[PDB]
């Protein structure tokens, strides 16, 4: 499986701060 | 195979350089209302990826904009103002861009150390026996 | 590098957002019937494996200041202010009803009673108040009763035509919407008129923003902001020094 | 990758709001009320709004 | 008649945009400095 | 394929 | 130390009651 | 053991004794 | 990614219409 | 003699709307001359 | 040479 996402400032935030797009946050689990 | 290390560090430096240019375009467009394409600039963020399944290179799979709303400004006399006098500006956050600039530079420089250190190991292997 | 760089950045970012909320308060000191917005920070910890050392903080609005605003005596007949707690029920441009405290009312060319924001004023039948076009003297009552004199009528023909819908719900159950109107947190909650709300006609209620209260909060957000940005630099400094562990 | 975006400054328009009116008590001093212009020709001889 | 129209420059509006231009200008200058710092670090690949 | 990625070609 | 399964992520909820 | 008042990084559950900390 | 045809120059226009 | 030419550095890397490079020099970037 | 080239000799 492939794991991915936005690095840096946006990801190093609590989930309440919805900077990360919803579908990109899904990729951070697993994909194939 | 330490030559595979050079691919991983080399791919890492490419990924960090992409993020730096994305940060550069965010700082340069933190106050840009217009655009070539008729859509307000949104803060961009390159998406890193890992094909884990030995050496797993980091790959940039595309630039994804932040979904935060565009910061509206009450500028009623502006030519681009809407029916209520609001002009929309990019959602670039200054503090988070400076952290990306710091993070991208440090991550870039530490991969040079790994590549240089891995280079010494290969040269030392050439001296084996001989 | 170290995650304390983003842990402090996530704190400095919220301080700017808190600063924006205080900026909106001071910009609205002269606004009529404005309820001040409170700013607070919530401590949220990153639960998981490892030592409990990283705790994020986010700025959020816990409520609003519902204290009585400054009353401005203007001598104008169509100026009303709520004595003590209470609200005026109005419907916005879309049509959804909501509560307001701006009593800078006016009469259009057709008699419809609006406020300074353009919201139509609800009446006794939960409908916008429509007064007769040829008026002679509007005299709002203390309880909200609107007594108007038809044009050309003798001064003794004073009759009531409507009663402004005044609602006094629990203030803690109200949230400010995207246009300054307070509505119920629970959807589809009827706004029931109250018989205790009083209207002091001839006066306008101002803002309740405490200017010094915002200023003294500003000088503390700046100092907290500057402390965190020093942490970002010192985390950068630590990583640069540790770069000499791969030199070999 | 779409990561490099430039920004250039431009002059999208002008503030055509009414200026500050100065009372001089002079017969040959006039100001436009609200929105308007005065047609003049420069040294070249080309009409322009001032 | 009897009056002269001055300029419509909003002086405070100009100043509050000046302070924004300064900050955005200086941030980009720091990006220039961090760009050359990265290049100096990566110059050690060929050194041997 | 990152859902909703920006492209690099004039719109 | 090491383990044979990936560690879980970190939870940063705005309300611990909803996790 | 050591310190007597160390914290626990696990989310509160009120039903399971936290084993993250040295509970001895 | 070694190709056989030289890459085209990037374009940075004021308007994408006049491109 | 199929060369490529232009001013290196800051002048060229601005977007073309800046119009800092002379047009004669800027047109030697596609392999002309 | 370059059409806009500058000369190194006095004008």
């Amino acid at each position: 499986n492939m794991v991915a996402g936005i690095p840096g400032a946006l990801s190093n935030q609590p989930p309440a701060d919805a900077s990360i797009p919803q579908d990109v946050a899904q990729m951070k689990d697993g994909s194939v | 195979s330490l030559f595979n290390v050079f691919n991983v560090t080399g791919s890492a430096m490419s990924a960090e350089s992409v993020r730096l240019n994305t940060t550069s375009s965010n700082l340069a467009n933190a106050d840009s209302v217009s655009s070539s394409a008729k859509d307000t600039y949104k803060a961009r963020h390159a998406v890193f990826g890992a094909e884990l399944s030995d050496t797993v290179p980091v790959k940039v799979m595309g630039i994804v904009e932040s979904d935060k709303p565009l910061s509206a400004e009450y500028n009623p006399d502006h030519p681009l103002a809407n029916e209520e006098g609001y002009i929309y500006k990019p959602n670039v956050n200054v503090m988070e861009e400076m952290a990306n600039m710091i993070s991208a530079s440090r991550a870039y420089q530490t991969n040079v150390q790994v590549a240089d250190s891995s280079k010494q190991m290969l040269l030392r292997t050439l001296q084996m026996g001989q | 590098m170290d995650r304390a760089l983003f842990l402090a950045m996530s704190g400095a970012k919220q301080n700017m957002q808190a600063l924006q909320l205080r900026a909106n308060n001071l910009a609205n000191v002269s606004t009529t019937g404005f309820r001040a917005d409170l700013a607070q920070a919530r401590s949220m910890q990153a639960y998981g494996e490892g030592h409990p050392s990283r705790v994020f903080s986010m700025t959020e609005r816990p409520g609003h200041n519902f204290a009585q605003g400054s009353v401005i005596t203007t001598g104008r007949d169509l100026d009303v202010t709520i004595e003590g707690s209470g609200w005026i029920s109005v419907l916005d441009h879309t049509g959804k009803e909501g509560l307001t405290r701006n009593g800078n009312l006016k009469v259009d060319q057709n008699g419809m009673l609006t406020n300074a924001s353009g919201h139509l004023v609800l009446g006794e039948n939960d409908a916008p108040i429509t007064l007769p076009i040829p008026l002679s003297k509007i005299e709002i009552g203390r309880d909200g009763t609107i007594s108007v004199l038809p044009q050309g009528a003798p001064a003794e023909e004073f009759q009531a035509v409507d009663r402004i819908k005044l609602v006094k719900p629990n203030d803690q159950s109200l949230f400010k919407d995207t246009n300054g109107l307070f509505r119920h947190k629970t959807p589809n909650q009827p706004y029931e008129a109250d018989a205790t709300v009083s209207l002091q006609t001839g006066a306008i209620e101002g803002s309740n923003v405490n200017a010094v209260g915002e200023m003294t909060a500003l000088i503390d957000l700046q100092r907290q902001f500057e402390m965190q940005v020093k942490m970002m630099s010192t985390a950068e400094e630590m990583d640069k020094s540790s770069d000499s562990l791969l030199r070999m």
